């Protein structure tokens, strides 16, 4: 299969050669472009005709810097505050919460919820503890990880985000380093049950970290040595590294150490293809790439998933730019990233001539290269929203692995009556309700009668607590689409906007899921959740479905139940179709 | 005015013209053989809107030339001096010092 | 019977219809559009579908020439003088021609021309109509035209006697071809050599970039595939003007016009197959090839490369 057109991001500039590309588990690149981060904000459109842009439309994304180390002067890091004009250096999503961490130039993490910041995190202590310079997810709870100038690994972790915004408060410290050492932390990587993190002078530590335990064992696999860890990466239990003529693999789960010669010493990243039968990396390099297998033993094979295109643009261009072959020329990677999912790659680079080179920031731009990384694929739990539908795209539109009893559909089997804020999670957090969402961007007319279901199900259980006329009135609207008999009730609805009121029977509301009339015979559609008449100027649209959702932060005027107020406080933002943040207006 | 410096690159064509869009007339209309202006009204077809314009014309009874003497119609101005000096004594006696003038050539 | 739409919907509607009617509209005109869409038999679907299009922020209220900023149910109500409603002029600007004012490569008097077109809609209007409402001259007309050629439709047709093409806004090559045409053309040049850039002139392949590198990728495919040879001649007098020029060599089965160039002897053919001294300041470096260059003195193109 062909791969999609690159997305030609122009104008943007990179100050350091480091991996600069990270991608969200709603499917947001986030490039960290100088001196402001690039978003690849994602969006929908069945007609991709061949070409990335189509997926992602690239916007600067101006956050704002207050720097904790301010006021406070620099000790032994000369550099701390040598400029006081923070800019970014390091950002990466959450892998399972929905937040972006970033680390400043001056040394600070501070956390984000899109363009608006949540905290700036600190922890008492001298300057260089107070600093950091790598940070890293829990890959399982609501938490992070700090590596500092003191050589500490602290622990941040979450609470009070059901209430307001959420609280990130120190937990405590590892010392990594040894006693009264100057070393720092430079790369701290987390999988499954396992943290690695490696300090300045390579030495190299493993341990379990689990809410379970108090006591990390700080197992220290590799000794303090000469050679740069260009790289870091844990790939079914086995961690993986790289140094300039050399990749070293160690296991886990006896503490073994290996080697293989690299053959070059140009920078190499670690590509571990998670999915695969056997554990395998590719590994990535300005000039060279090739596949190592990861058994007992390590090999050497070919890149056929990814150099072969590379290799073909590089020609294409050649072509042009260098048809004499006048000049040395280099394929200069400023990042790579696996996709939320690890069934895709991205690879932003640009191809050019050593040479006396004074480039101008107008004059720069950079190619982003989306492929597929197997012949097959499916659903993550991890990833969400457009993500599905980026790795379908990707695979020629290729389907998914569908379960064989399921191939709506199989609107799986719910013995549950779990509180009612806390039931509408376990059912989004379901396979059944993950697969709907995915098929809806790929049919004809969208659909969500699965999830209708289960909210009936409640109403009807919790009948003795619809006492509200709003509420009422949702269940009715449910009840009748379903097909299953409607809860006995009587009397008229009444629903305002800012400047006008109607009223409606109950019964006014038919089996008919676009339209209801009024009684003062006006004709209104139908909300996309609550199925409630869309009465007011105040709607967020959902990308994917068309549909519209009722924004209950901006009206001030429907008196709402419990039913309505819980349904809507769940799904003001995330699509109930498709998973997709809704548009704002 | 401005010199003639793009050249027609065909075997055995001379021409060289003012500027780039006239050397590609001409090279489209004889070279490759192709017209961008064709007849409503026949199958003829035309290299220059005024060649059109002028064709158009030809298929109408209201021709944009009206003779000044018998109010016969024509197409260019060509046409009406010509038929118009018909409506003149045209023609002089070429021998040497005779005085008379003639308004058909049978006539001298 | 009053076709449904949600509320917000009709902003965009109004949009396109005060877009299309040149910026402004009288409030009987948006009663109009809106009485398709919401029952404006009573003052309370006014008041409420009034304010959907006042509360959108690209949107402007006036009254006898002048600004209006009174409550919603005022409008309906003070019914005195002259009103009318439109669109800010960079949000006009921009949902015509994608850009805004501060930034667009459109000039005004283009602009007005893309407004008439606007106003005609499905219609659209021949470019001698245009000519005659927008009271310019066809010269004018077809050298302002040039610049949003992109954002119309269009085809010929013959108009009182004159020969004009029909205008509409877009919402009311394939290269594998000629391949045999490209070869024959070369084939068919004096002796054999054509230069590139001229044969992209004569194809028409300059028009557009899209077309540019369709034209560039066929030569190199020729080229690769041996039925032309890329190949440079160099001016006798100056060895950094080099044309690039295609060579003819079997049948399928630097942006300068140098045609020039090539009336001269010429006979400098090419078949296809860095001094800096760091310790002297740079200063020294363009001197001394000045110098050794002579009484012929060297272009800045010879002294950077
Ligand atoms: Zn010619
Ligand atoms: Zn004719
Ligand atoms: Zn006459
Ligand atoms: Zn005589």
């Amino acid at each position: 299969m062909k791969l999609l057109k690159d997305l030609l991001v122009d104008r943007k500039e990179f100050e350091d050669w480091k991996n600069n590309l990270t991608w969200a588990r709603d499917g947001t690149l986030y490039l960290t472009t100088f001196p402001d981060i690039s978003i690849g904000q994602p969006k929908y459109a069945k007609d991709i005709n061949c070409n990335s842009k189509n997926l992602f439309h690239v916007k600067e994304f101006p956050l704002e810097f207050e720097n904790k180390l301010d006021f406070e002067l620099a000790q032994q890091n000369g550099l701390l505050n040598s400029q006081p004009v923070c800019y970014p250096r390091v950002c990466k999503p959450s892998p399972i919460d929905d937040w972006m961490a970033v680390l400043s130039n001056n040394g600070n993490v501070s956390v984000f919820k899109d363009n608006k910041m949540l905290t700036n995190l600190d922890s008492k202590g001298n300057l260089s503890s107070r600093t950091y310079h790598c940070f890293e997810w829990n890959p399982i709870e609501s938490s992070i990880v700090v590596g500092n100038e003191d050589g500490e690994l602290q622990f941040f972790s979450i609470r009070k985000n059901s209430e307001n915004t959420p609280e990130f408060y120190f937990e405590s410290s590892i010392r990594l380093s040894d006693a009264g050492s100057k070393d720092w932390v430079t790369h701290i990587v987390w999988y499954e049950d396992v943290l690695v993190a490696a300090l300045s002078n390579n030495s190299v530590f493993s341990m379990t970290v689990s809410a379970s335990s108090h006591q990390p064992v700080s197992r220290m696999i590799q000794n303090a040595s000469r050679r740069k860890i260009t790289d870091l990466k844990i790939v079914d239990y086995k961690v993986v590294l790289t140094c300039p003529g050399y990749v070293h693999k160690i296991d886990l789960k006896n503490y073994s150490i290996s080697s293989l010669k690299t053959g070059s010493l140009e920078n190499f990243h670690i590509i571990p293809l998670n999915h695969e039968k056997e554990s395998t990396i590719l590994l990535m390099s300005n000039k060279t790439s090739y596949k190592v297998l990861l058994e007992d033993e390590l090999h050497v094979t070919a890149d056929n998933i990814i150099a072969p295109y590379l290799e073909k643009k590089f020609k294409k261009w050649s072509t042009i730019w260098n048809e004499f072959n006048n000049y040395e020329t280099t394929l200069v990677i400023h990042g790579i990233s696996l996709s939320p999912d690890g069934y895709s790659i991205a690879i932003v680079y640009d191809m050019e001539r050593v040479a006396f080179k004074y480039k101008i920031a107008s004059e720069q731009s950079f190619n982003i290269m989306f492929a597929p990384l197997y012949h097959t694929w499916t659903i993550s739990e991890r990833a969400v929203g457009l993500a599905w539908y980026q790795t379908y795209q990707i695979y020629n539109q290729s389907l998914p692995k569908l379960p064989e009893n399921f191939s709506k559909l199989l609107n799986g089997n719910y013995p549950i009556s779990l509180d009612f804020q806390s039931y509408l999670n376990a059912l989004m957090k379901s396979e059944e309700m993950r697969i709907i969402m995915f098929l809806n961007m790929t049919i004809d007319k969208p659909s969500i009668l699965s999830f209708l279901e289960a909210l009936y199900e409640y109403a009807i259980n919790k009948k003795s607590e619809l006492t509200n006329s709003f509420d009422l009135a949702c269940v009715l609207s449910i009840a009748a689409i379903l097909k299953r008999e409607a809860p006995i009730y009587n009397g008229t609805l009444l629903m305002k906007n800012s400047f006008l009121e109607e009223t409606f029977n109950l019964e006014s509301f038919t089996a008919d899921p676009e339209t209801v009339t009024s009684t003062t015979n006006n004709t209104w559609k139908r909300c996309g959740v609550t199925l409630l008449p869309i009465l007011t100027t105040h709607v967020k649209i959902c990308p994917v479905s068309k549909q519209r959702v009722i924004d209950i932060k901006r009206d001030d005027l429907n008196d709402y139940g419990w039913f309505t107020r819980g349904l809507l406080e769940r799904f003001n933002e995330i699509s109930v179709y498709c998973g997709t943040t809704l548009e704002v207006m | 005015n401005r010199p003639k410096t793009y050249f027609c690159d065909y075997d055995g064509c001379d021409k060289a013209f003012t500027r780039p869009s006239i050397l590609t007339e001409h090279q489209l209309s004889v070279h490759q053989g192709l017209r961008a202006f064709q007849c409503d009204k026949c199958a003829k077809s035309f290299v220059k809107k005024s060649h059109l314009e002028r064709h158009l014309y030809t298929h109408s009874d209201t021709k944009p030339f009206q003779c000044s003497y018998c109010g016969k119609g024509v197409t260019t101005r060509q046409q009406l001096k010509r038929h118009e000096v018909t409506h003149t004594k045209s023609f002089i006696c070429p021998e040497e010092g005779c005085n008379l003038r003639f308004y058909k050539h049978p006539q001298l | 019977m009053v076709l449904t739409i949600y509320p917000d919907e009709l902003v965009q509607i109004v949009s396109d219809k005060i877009a299309s009617n040149k910026g402004k509209i009288t409030l009987n005109q948006l009663w109009d559009i809106s009485g398709k869409y919401f029952d404006l038999s009573d003052k309370k679907v006014k008041q409420f579908v009034l304010s959907c299009v006042i509360l959108k922020k690209d949107i402007e209220v006036y009254c006898d020439g002048a600004i209006t900023t009174k409550n919603v149910t005022d409008i309906i109500g003070d019914a005195n003088h002259s009103y009318s409603v439109g669109i800010t002029e960079d949000s006009l600007w921009t949902l015509l021609t994608g850009y805004t004012k501060k930034e667009s490569t459109i000039g005004n008097s283009a602009f007005e021309l893309l407004l008439e077109v606007a106003k005609s809609g499905e219609k659209g209007i021949n470019t001698m109509d245009l000519a005659q409402v927008t009271g310019q001259d066809p010269r004018s007309v077809t050298g302002r035209i040039k610049k949003i050629n992109h954002l119309l439709t269009s085809s010929q047709l013959i108009y009182k006697g004159h020969v004009v093409k029909q205008l509409k806004l877009k919402k009311f090559i394939n290269i594998r071809d000629h391949l045999a045409t490209i070869v024959e053309v070369v084939k068919r040049s004096k002796n054999g050599i054509r230069q590139i850039i001229d044969l992209k002139r004569e194809l028409k392949f300059d028009k557009e970039k899209r077309l540019s590198k369709a034209f560039i990728a066929a030569i190199a495919w020729l080229d690769e595939k041996e039925y032309l040879k890329k190949v440079l001649v160099v001016s006798p007098k100056n060895p950094a003007i080099k044309i690039r020029c295609v060579k003819y060599v079997k049948d399928i089965p630097d942006n300068f016009n140098a045609t020039d160039l090539l009336q001269n002897q010429g006979l400098v053919m090419e078949e296809k197959e860095v001094l800096l001294n760091r310790f002297y300041p740079l200063q020294n470096q363009t001197y001394d090839i000045a110098d050794k260059s002579g009484l012929k003195g060297i272009s800045t193109m010879d002294v950077v490369n």
